[PDB]
């Protein structure tokens, strides 16, 4: 496996011992069905790799400096323009919708469309150029899905702690080392009741 | 043949009062009779009848 | 037959269609009924 | 330029391409495991029931893929609904 | 504050609800003697309205325009607001009662079946048993979750007769 | 010998007794019974019984619109729709006598006529009716529409022209012409009326049948619709100071979203309600192109009912094995139907009276509350069919090997769980909602108000803040202008729907108090006790411990005998005998708040409900007895006035409900000894034994006189009450 | 008339015989009880519906079973 979820427990036998990332984590036993573990398993690594972009997204628009993962669709409502690193994009938020569309109906249908439930995870080939997986793939893969899951998590955090504490994540985190029992999400007003 | 006499068998005939339910062997007819196992029940069906003759698959101990 | 509306009843019309449906039609149909209900098989 | 033409004609060509060459070949397999299988063949026999019965004309085209009538209708119909919910969208709301 | 509901303290129908209840009580009051049993007996419904038409308006009760006291059932409305005293508290109460009567019951049910002829148990109920289980009822709570976390409560579906489908 | 009467039954045509007579009328729509039937004949018959239905709801309505026309005061009551009273049609009785003459004579007539509470006249005027020749001519088209459906009975009947079994089974189909053709082309082309004829019409202009190809209903026309610039027909909206009818602050909008409702006529915009129509039958239609036909693109039905099971397996088999089962049984089918009619007739109930859709409807209050009391009573009785019928399917068309594991069969399964549920539900609001009325009754007549408990309905005070409603101060969602939904409307309905919402002049989310709690709970009451009543019957429609064999003995029969103690009231059909009473009780409560909860808000004294509702003693003296002096005064000994007819009905109803008891109350027995006395007496009397009886006297059978005395029963229910309701609302 | 119909759960008591009141029912030998008795229906064109029969059937559910059909003068008891 790769460890357990609570120190002491066992079982959750109807999760394999190869599945890169078992830790054992499966309460409500959503995985016990050996069709949805496939689809819930493959699910888990498309949804890690997005999360992985967005959280790198959501910090690098901040962390260079031109912006917040938040207020970057604001343009397409003030009435202003796009812009990557600065570069004014010419486009509009129609243009983009419909790029996006066929882009996505086309990239999410092939990789649906491939029938192996082991290459619609890891294709590999195109999508392995350097070709990192040749060695040992099993330690990578679980760094994917490790990583994967503090981006998912991450991405969370992101969203709730704007809505609650209405503050951009780096901004959040240096008001967090600034004064920590008093700039957390107990002194806030919306995480605890009291 | 049948269930020891005074041995409680859960009736398995569904149609029974007491489905589901246990009662003592008084007796099995040790002949062809259709149903032999003749079982006492302390309930009584909603007629007041206490017992039912039960075949042997109607019985389980 | 008259003004606009060329079917527009005339006064007399309640005097005779009250009178005949409620007392002259239904007799018709309960007597009519009743040969057909005690009509022998 | 901007006129319905822009809108419509884009709509339509989207819809009619993602479904041509991306969702065509779900669609099929899709509309094959749904009315073979799980569920049988309609219209027995007897009757002048056979207006249930399929018709013939939506299985004749030569275009690549089985491209049928009613699959350009189908996509193109959906396109015309994006090119008409854009422009409209855009009208007021 | 809550629904419009103002606090009986400020809500001046509950004061006119007051004088005018209380005058109907004095108007009964003259035609009776000073010292007549039926004057001391309304003398004291004059003195128990004055306290109770005041133990709850200190009791934080909102009142509407009727100027009678509304009850807050919502627990969040009702704790935040310091309206727990009202249906919230009460709630838990009845339900540890309740359960104790039901646990209790079942302790004596289960008990008497078995025994002899229980049938004859339920009529001619046997008194000191049933008295030596009633405080077995008090921690009911505690053995009720026991039985929970044991599969004790119920019974098995294999063994409960079911009418036919 | 053999008689003919119950030609379908030979059973009943070889009775010797009267019962012959009485079953032939009612084993009569039950073809699935009759002697020789065969599935398809079966559906042939009940699809031209359809047009025959048809045929009357068009006759119908054409009588109405004639008799509006020909005995009526529509152009009168368009002219002054706060003054003039709609005449439905006129008092030809000749038994009158001269006051009963003179008193009748009112809303505008020279003879005794009877005003109008069906609000035809209302929906007629909105919908650009404005003369007796729009309505003559309507009464001659839905006529002849009327005349072409019975051909069509006859037609789909004569060899060639009888459809097959198949073609009855075509669901795929069915629904998808349904879906786009009787429900979407059926809107757009409503939407049409009025952007062409309604809007025109209430904005003075005659658009009619001579002028229509040359009338542009917008005066850009259909430019912005091809232009894709459709905001053009939301521009100008009719102003607050425009008059319906009238070109006074008249528009040019066509479809907006203007929302709350029109200044003067207190109803709905016709805008908001052209750009509904219009936007809902783009949905139908799109909704229509789903299942599959005979071209390929589509979906099996069959299919999406097989891939829905659980994969934790907890609903068994799912759906799978669930087509064939509605698709074969017409009683599981027709449940469904009712079930969904049912629930909608309610909605319509109850979000006509809050949103009026009709001119000058809130004007009139006698025809709100006798509209949502007629449709809150007919939901009630189709609900009670739809359990009715579907405990028909559980005897007459259920498969359990084929239904094995699905969600059909796993409910019998639990049939005690959700049996038993039911019941502690409604013993808790029984309980309870009762306690809590005496506890205030007690405290009423002890002179204790204050002590009478008064929970506050704040979990509806919230619904209400959150659709707008402030009074209540809670500050939620559009309550709080701040919010993301609020913002998000302020441009659009949201300006007037808070206008509308925040006025306490009509019954838009109107303000709620403790006393409304109490009632809202007893409604449940009703709801889950009529429920458990029918849905019991239901799940034991073929099976119970004292029963074992019900699907055996069918769905009508009396009892299986005293034996084992008693098996009177046991058949599927006695839990439906028995929830109409309270189906009935259930409605009686909400058509009572209904009417007082608005008598009170018309009349000004709002406090009158907020105070006398919390105790039950108010709900008699403030609001039965005290609305019943007028009616009850229709004729006393001095005189009689124009509510004589409805004081008659009263008493009538009255009359009619407690003959009911008879038939519930007394068995088949005394009756049925007295019979005998009867034949003998007959035969033994000189003169008289002359004449004799073809049909032996027998008395009323067990299940016959159950019916026959809940038909009194309802009758009377529904006749005093309209009488109430009616005579009590128009007295004032 | 009603159909009445004897089941195999019969024990051959005859108390269902000695109760119907219209002579509908009678006593038949047969080999599946101890009793070597089974009752038939030979004349269900004379019984009423009373189910007296089944208030004396003693076996689980009703071995003899009346099920109220068409009625007639006998079926209805008529004496007019
Ligand atoms: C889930 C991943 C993700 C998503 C959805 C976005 C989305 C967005 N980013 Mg971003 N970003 C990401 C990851 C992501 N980013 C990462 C990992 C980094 C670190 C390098 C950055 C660094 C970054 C910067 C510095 C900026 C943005 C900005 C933006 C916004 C402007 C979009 C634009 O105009 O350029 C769209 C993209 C292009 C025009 C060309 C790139 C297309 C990709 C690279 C091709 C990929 C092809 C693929 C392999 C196969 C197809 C936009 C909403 C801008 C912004 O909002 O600031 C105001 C901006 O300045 N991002
Ligand atoms: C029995 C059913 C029931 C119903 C119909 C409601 C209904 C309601 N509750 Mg509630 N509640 C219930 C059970 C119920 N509660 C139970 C069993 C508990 C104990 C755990 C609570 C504890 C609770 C709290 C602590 C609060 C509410 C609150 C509320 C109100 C708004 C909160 C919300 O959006 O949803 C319902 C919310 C819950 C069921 C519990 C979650 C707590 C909510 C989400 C926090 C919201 C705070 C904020 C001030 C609410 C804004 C309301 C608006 C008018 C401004 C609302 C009318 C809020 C309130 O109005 O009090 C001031 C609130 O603070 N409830
Ligand atoms: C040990 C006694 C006992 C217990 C534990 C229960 C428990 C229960 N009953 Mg029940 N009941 C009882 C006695 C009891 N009942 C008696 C004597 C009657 C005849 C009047 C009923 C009639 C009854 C009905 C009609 C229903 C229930 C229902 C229920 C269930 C719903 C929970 C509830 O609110 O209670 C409900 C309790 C009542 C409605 C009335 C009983 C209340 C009495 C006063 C309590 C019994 C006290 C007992 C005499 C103490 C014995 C002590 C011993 C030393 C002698 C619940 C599990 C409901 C159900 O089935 O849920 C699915 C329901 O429909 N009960
Ligand atoms: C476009 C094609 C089409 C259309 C328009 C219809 C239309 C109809 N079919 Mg049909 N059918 C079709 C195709 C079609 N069918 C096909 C292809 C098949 C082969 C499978 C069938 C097989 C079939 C059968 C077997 C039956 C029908 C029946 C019916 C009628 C239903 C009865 C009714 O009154 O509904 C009317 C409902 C609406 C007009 C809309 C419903 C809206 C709800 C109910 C209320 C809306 C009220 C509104 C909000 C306010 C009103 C205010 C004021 C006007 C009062 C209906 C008129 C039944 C019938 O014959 O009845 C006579 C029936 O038995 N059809
Ligand atoms: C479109 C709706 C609809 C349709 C097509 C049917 C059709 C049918 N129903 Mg039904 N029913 C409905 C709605 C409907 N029902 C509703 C809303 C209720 C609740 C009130 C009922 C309650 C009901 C019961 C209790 C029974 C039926 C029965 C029947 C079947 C034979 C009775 C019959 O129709 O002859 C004619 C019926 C009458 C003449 C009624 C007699 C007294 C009425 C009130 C007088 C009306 C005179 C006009 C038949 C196939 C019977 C059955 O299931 O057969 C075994 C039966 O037991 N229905
Ligand atoms: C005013 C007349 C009336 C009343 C009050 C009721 C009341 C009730 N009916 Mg009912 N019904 C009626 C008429 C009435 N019915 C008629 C005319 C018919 C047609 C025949 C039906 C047919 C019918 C059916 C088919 C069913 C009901 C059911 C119910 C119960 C629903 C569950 C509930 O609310 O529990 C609440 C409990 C109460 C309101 C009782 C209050 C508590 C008592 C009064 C206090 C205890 C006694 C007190 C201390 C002192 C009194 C006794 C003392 C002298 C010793 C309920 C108690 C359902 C049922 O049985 O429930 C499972 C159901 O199946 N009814
Ligand atoms: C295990 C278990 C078992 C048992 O049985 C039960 C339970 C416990 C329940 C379970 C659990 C589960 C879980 C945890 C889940 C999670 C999920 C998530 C969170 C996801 C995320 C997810 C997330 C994600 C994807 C993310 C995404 C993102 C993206 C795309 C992008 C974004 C962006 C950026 C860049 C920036 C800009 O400016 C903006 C944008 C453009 C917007
Ligand atoms: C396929 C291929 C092939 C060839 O051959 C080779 C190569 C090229 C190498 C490959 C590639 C790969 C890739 C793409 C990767 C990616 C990664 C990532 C991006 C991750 C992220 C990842 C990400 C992540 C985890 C995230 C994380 C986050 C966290 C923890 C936290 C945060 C935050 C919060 C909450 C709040 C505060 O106030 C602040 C902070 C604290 C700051
Ligand atoms: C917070 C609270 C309320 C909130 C209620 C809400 C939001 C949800 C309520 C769910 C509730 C009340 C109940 C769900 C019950 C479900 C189950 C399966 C429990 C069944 C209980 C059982 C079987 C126990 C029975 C008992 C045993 C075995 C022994 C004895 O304990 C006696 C007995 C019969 C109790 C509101 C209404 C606001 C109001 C304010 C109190
Ligand atoms: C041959 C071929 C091809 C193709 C071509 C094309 C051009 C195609 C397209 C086609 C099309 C072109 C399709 C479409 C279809 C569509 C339809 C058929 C429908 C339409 C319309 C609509 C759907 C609308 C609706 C509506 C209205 C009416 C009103 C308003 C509202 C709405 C909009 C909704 C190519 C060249 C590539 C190459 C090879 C050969
Ligand atoms: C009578 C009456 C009624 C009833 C109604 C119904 C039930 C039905 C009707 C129906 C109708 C009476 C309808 C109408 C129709 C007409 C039309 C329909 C025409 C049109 C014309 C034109 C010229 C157009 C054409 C077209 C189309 C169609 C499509 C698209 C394209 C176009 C536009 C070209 C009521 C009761 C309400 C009351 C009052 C009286
Ligand atoms: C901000 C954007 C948010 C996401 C927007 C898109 C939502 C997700 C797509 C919805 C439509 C999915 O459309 C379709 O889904 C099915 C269901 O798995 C996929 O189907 C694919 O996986 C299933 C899994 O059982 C296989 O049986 C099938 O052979 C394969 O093609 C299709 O590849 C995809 O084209
Ligand atoms: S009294 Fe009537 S309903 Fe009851 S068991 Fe006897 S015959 Fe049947
Ligand atoms: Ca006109």
């Amino acid at each position: 496996r790769a460890g357990n979820w609570l120190p002491g427990s066992d079982a959750p036998a109807w999760l394999p011992d190869d599945l890169p990332g078992n830790y054992g984590f499966d309460p409500l036993g959503l995985c016990k069905d050996p069709a949805s573990l496939k689809r819930f398993t493959e699910s888990e690594v498309i949804h890690c790799r997005w999360a992985m972009l967005g959280a790198a997204g959501c910090l690098g628009v901040e962390a260079l400096g031109f912006g917040n993962w938040y207020d970057a669709p604001l343009w397409a409502i003030n009435g202003g323009s796009p812009t990557w690193f600065g570069i004014s994009v010419p486009f509009d938020l129609n243009t983009l919708l419909a790029v996006e569309f066929v882009a996505m109906a086309a990239a999410e249908s092939r990789r649906g469309d491939e029938t192996d439930a082991a290459k619609r995870i890891y294709p590999g080939g195109a999508f392995d150029p350097l070709n990192f997986a040749k060695g040992d793939i099993e330690t990578l893969k679980l760094k994917e899905i490790k990583n994967g899951r503090l981006a998912m998590m991450a991405c969370l955090g992101f969203v709730a702690q704007h809505a609650a504490t209405g503050k951009t994540p780096l901004q959040a985190l240096g008001d967090h080392i600034g004064n920590p029992w008093g700039s957390n999400f107990a002194t806030n007003g919306v995480s605890l009741p009291f | 043949v049948g269930p020891k006499r005074g041995s409680q068998v859960k009736i398995l005939r569904p149609e029974s009062y007491w489905y589901n339910q246990t009662g003592k062997v008084v007796s099995v007819d040790q002949s062809g009779i259709l149903y032999p196992v003749v079982v006492r029940f302390e309930t009584q069906n909603y007629a007041g009848v206490t017992t039912n003759n039960f075949a042997l698959d109607e019985v389980q101990p | 037959a008259a003004g606009s509306y060329p079917f527009v009843p005339p006064s007399w019309a309640p005097s005779v269609f009250v009178p005949l449906t409620g007392l002259v039609l239904p007799a018709i149909a309960m007597a009519t009924l009743f040969v057909y209900i005690e009509k022998d098989n | 330029g901007l006129e319905p033409y822009l809108q419509v004609c884009a709509g339509t060509a989207t819809m009619l391409a993602v479904g041509r060459f991306a969702f065509l070949p779900l669609h099929r397999r899709d509309l094959e495991r749904s009315a073979a299988t799980a569920g049988p063949k309609t219209t027995g026999s007897t009757y002048f029931d056979s207006l249930q019965q399929e018709a013939s004309f939506i299985t004749s085209t030569n275009d690549p893929a089985g491209f049928t009538l009613i699959d350009t209708m189908a996509w193109g119909a959906l396109g015309h609904a994006l090119g008409f919910a854009f422009l409209a969208a855009s009208s007021l709301q | 504050d809550i629904a419009g509901l103002t606090p009986c303290s400020e809500s001046a129908a509950y004061a006119k609800r007051l004088k005018n209840e209380v005058k109907g009580l004095n108007k009964r009051l003259k035609n009776y003697e000073a010292d007549s049993a039926p004057a001391i007996a309304l003398k004291a419904t004059i003195e128990r309205t004055q306290n109770r038409f005041a133990n709850y308006a200190k009791a934080g009760l909102l009142c509407g325009a009727d100027g009678l006291p509304h009850l807050i059932s919502d627990p969040g409305l009702a704790l935040k607001y310091g309206h727990a005293g009202e249906v919230f508290i009460p709630t838990f109460g009845f339900l540890y009662v309740a359960g104790w009567i039901g646990y209790v019951g079942r302790l004596y049910l289960n008990m008497v079946k078995g025994e002899a002829k229980p049938t004859e148990k339920e009529i001619i109920i046997d008194v000191p048993a049933a008295l030596r289980l009633t405080w077995q009822g008090a921690t009911w709570p505690v053995q009720v979750v026991a039985e929970l976390r044991a599969n004790t409560l119920t019974e098995k579906a294999e063994n409960i007769t079911i009418s036919p489908r | 010998a053999t008689k003919l009467f119950p030609k379908f039954s030979q059973g009943l045509a070889q009775d010797p007794t009267t019962r012959r007579i009485w079953f032939g009328l009612a084993v009569a729509h039950d073809f699935e019974s009759h002697d020789g039937m065969t599935e398809e004949n079966l559906y042939q018959k009940i699809f031209a019984s359809h047009f025959g239905q048809l045929a009357i709801i068009f006759l119908w309505t054409s009588g109405n619109l004639f008799h509006v026309a020909w005995q009526g005061n529509f152009e009168q009551w368009g002219a002054d729709p706060i003054h003039v009273r709609p005449i439905a049609h006129a008092i030809w009785d000749p038994h009158f006598g001269q006051p009963a003459v003179e008193a009748f004579t009112r809303g505008g007539a020279s003879g005794p006529v009877n005003i109008s509470t069906s609000g035809v006249y209302q929906w007629w005027y909105t919908i650009g009716m404005r003369t007796n020749q729009d309505l003559y001519v309507g009464s001659v088209f839905l006529a002849l529409v009327s005349a072409i459906f019975l051909f069509a009975s006859w037609l789909h009947l004569q060899p060639s022209f009888t459809p097959s079994l198949s073609w009855f089974k075509d669901a795929e189909s069915r629904l998808n012409h349904h879906l786009s053709g009787l429900f979407g082309v059926s809107s757009l082309a409503w939407t049409g009326h009025l952007v062409h004829v309604a809007i025109p019409e209430s904005r003075g202009k005659h658009v009619g049948w001579d002028n229509f190809l040359t009338q542009l209903p917008h005066p850009q026309g259909l430019t912005p619709f091809w232009t894709g610039n459709w905001a053009a027909y939301a521009q100008n909206p009719d102003s607050a100071s425009h008059v319906f009818g009238t070109s006074d602050g008249a528009g040019e909008a066509i479809l907006t979203f203007l929302g709350g409702f029109h200044p003067q006529t207190q109803s709905l915009w016709l805008t908001d309600m052209a750009h509904h129509h219009l936007a809902i039958a783009v949905i139908f239609i799109v909704a229509g192109h789903m299942y599959r036909t005979n071209f390929g693109i589509g979906h099996r039905m069959s299919a999406i009912l097989d891939a829905h099971v659980a994969p934790s397996g907890r609903l068994g088999a799912g759906h799978k094995g669930l087509f064939e089962t509605v698709n074969n049984s017409l009683h599981f089918q027709l449940g469904l139907a009712l079930a969904s009619v049912g629930t909608i007739c309610s909605l319509v109930a109850q979000h006509m009276y809050s949103l009026p859709p009709y001119a000058f409807l809130a004007n009139d209050f006698t025809t709100q509350a006798s509209l949502y009391t007629h449709h809150q009573y007919i939901a009630g009785f189709i609900m009670c069919g739809a359990f009715a019928h579907g405990a028909i399917f559980w005897i007459r068309d259920y498969d359990p090997e084929q239904n094995k594991g699905n969600v059909l069969a796993r409910m019998l399964d639990h049939k005690e769980a959700i049996i038993s549920h039911l019941s502690w539900v409604s013993l808790f609001l029984g309980f309870h909602t009762l306690g809590l009325y005496v506890h205030n009754d007690v405290m009423q007549a002890f002179g204790t108000p204050e002590k009478q408990i008064l929970i506050e309905p704040v979990f509806a005070q919230w619904i209400q803040a959150a659709h707008g409603k402030a009074f209540y101060g809670f500050d939620l969602l559009l309550s709080s202008s701040s919010s993301s939904a609020a913002s998000a409307s302020q441009t659009l309905w949201l300006p007037g729907w808070l206008d509308a919402i925040n006025n306490n002049q009509n019954s838009l989310f109107l303000t709620i108090g403790p006393g409304d709690f109490l009632v809202h709970h007893a409604i449940a009451l009703g709801l889950h006790t009529t429920t458990l009543i029918l849905v019991k019957g239901a799940l034991d429609a073929r099976g119970s411990k004292l029963m074992p064999d019900k699907k055996d003995f069918g769905y009508s029969f009396p009892c299986d005998g005293p034996g084992r103690g008693g098996t009177c009231d046991i058949s599927a059909y006695d839990a439906f005998y028995l929830a109409v009473f309270w189906m009935l009780n259930t409605i009686g409560w909400v058509t009572f708040y209904f009417h007082w909860k608005h008598l009170t808000l018309w009349q000004g004294n709002v406090s009158q409900f907020d105070e006398s509702s919390t105790y039950l003693m108010g709900w008699l003296r403030d609001y039965l007895w005290l609305n019943s002096s007028q009616l009850i005064n229709g004729y006393n000994p001095f005189g009689m006035n124009s509510l004589s007819v409805w004081a008659w009905i009263f008493l009538f109803g009255h009359l009619v409900y407690a003959t009911g008891f008879m038939f519930l109350i007394s068995w088949r027995g005394y009756w049925q000894e007295l019979i005998e006395t009867l034949v003998w007496a007959h035969e033994k009397t000189p003169l008289a034994n002359l004449v004799y009886w073809k049909d032996k006297p027998v008395a009323l059978s067990i299940v016959q006189a159950r019916l026959v005395g809940l038909t009194h029963f309802s009758v009377g229910y529904v006749f005093t009450y309209a009488a109430f309701l009616i005579a009590s609302t128009s007295g004032k | 008339s009603h159909i009445v119909k004897i089941y195999d759960t019969c024990i051959g008591c005859t108390q269902c015989v000695r109760a119907c009141p219209l002579d509908v029912l009678e006593m038949v030998p047969w080999n599946g009880c101890k009793a070597n008795q089974m009752a038939s229906a030979p004349r269900t064109e004379d019984c009423v519906g009373c189910k007296r029969c089944e208030t004396a059937c003693p076996t689980d559910f009703l071995s003899v079973r009346v099920y109220l059909g068409s009625e007639s003068t006998r079926s209805m008891g008529l004496s007019y």
